[PDB]
């Protein structure tokens, strides 16, 4: 998360973190229910075997509230494809239930038509993670959040170098050195409306990090709602 | 109607019924008795920052 602010205590309670056998946090996620976590599909590649950590706002100091969680079944969105990054979505069901304490709560799922017309038409969104604080710097120690403006469904496509599909959506800046980055993938893109947060998108990809004339490509969450449910029911 | 005036004065999901608004809430809440607001059931509801 190049730039942005530090997720203060109990400010980003849905921030889930995918860790590997090396206890290193490679990708991110979002909590949807005591049992389910929402993550960027490709993410299930930057690892071999992964655990899902929650409650952590610092990768080097016990905050007491964290907790690890093993995955029981992984639901990758079949039609995904690295070659294009389309359908970059997946869903992990935990083996044990998550216990909502502070710094640990689930984010809401909106209703498609509602979301698309009120959530996304909204001025800005919220993106967070432990990822890089610069295209080249090393991963982050603390949990950061960067409020990012919505991007024109068109300017998006133009600035790109690759097709911005149906399941995609831009968010960020055209010149401001702020934007999600490496390791942030899978992260939660949330929209806030009346002091409540909705999962509007997934951290998918971008071309570099916080680059000029380039933006952050997220996964249009509302473009998979009914899938995500079909998933909460497992399938 | 006009679930676009100010979200039909709802707290969350706004819905239209040919002539008027019809509110509802994310799973975890319960619609107030005034058809608009949403109040949680458990102590750690989705969308709310544990403050
Ligand atoms: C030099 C060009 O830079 C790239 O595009 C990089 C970005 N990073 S990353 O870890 O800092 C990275 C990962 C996810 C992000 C998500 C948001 Cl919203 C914002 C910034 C991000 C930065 C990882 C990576 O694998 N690449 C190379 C890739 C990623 C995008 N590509 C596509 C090709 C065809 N279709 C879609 C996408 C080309 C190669
Ligand atoms: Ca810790």
């Amino acid at each position: 998360i190049v730039g942005g602010q530090e997720c203060k205590d109990g400010e980003c309670p849905w921030q889930a973190l995918l860790i590997n056998e090396e206890n290193e946090g490679f990708c991110g996620g979002t909590i949807l229910s005591e049992f389910y976590i929402l993550t960027a599909a490709h993410c299930l590649y930057q690892a071999k075997r992964f655990k899902v950590r929650v409650g952590d706002r610092n990768t080097e100091q016990e905050e007491g509230g964290e907790a690890v969680h093993e995955v029981e079944v992984v639901i990758k969105h079949n039609r995904f494809t690295k070659e294009t990054y389309d359908f970059d979505i997946a869903v992990l069901r935990l083996k044990t239930p998550i216990t909502f304490r502070m710094n640990v709560a689930p984010a809401c799922l909106p209703e498609r038509d509602w979301a698309e017309s009120t959530l996304m038409t909204q001025k800005t969104g919220i993106v967070s993670g432990f990822g890089r604080t610069h295209e080249k710097g090393r991963q982050s120690t603390r949990l950061k959040m960067l409020e990012v403006p919505y991007v024109d469904r068109n300017s998006c496509k133009l600035s790109s170098s690759f097709i911005i599909t149906q399941n995609m959506f831009c968010a960020g800046y055209d010149t401001k050195q702020e934007d999600a980055c490496q390791g942030d993938s899978g992260g939660p893109h949330v929209t806030r409306f009346k002091d409540t947060y909705f999962v509007t998108g997934i951290v998918s990809w971008g071309e570099g990090c916080a680059r000029k004339g380039k933006y952050g490509i997220y996964t249009k969450v509302t473009a998979f709602l009914k899938w995500i449910d079909r998933s909460m029911k497992t399938r | 109607k006009l679930c676009s005036l100010d979200n039909g004065d709802c707290d969350q999901f706004c819905h239209e019924e040919q002539n008027s608004v019809v509110c509802s809430c994310a799973r975890g809440y319960t619609l107030a008795d005034n058809g608009k607001a949403c109040i949680p059931t458990g102590p750690y509801p989705c969308g709310k920052q544990t403050l």
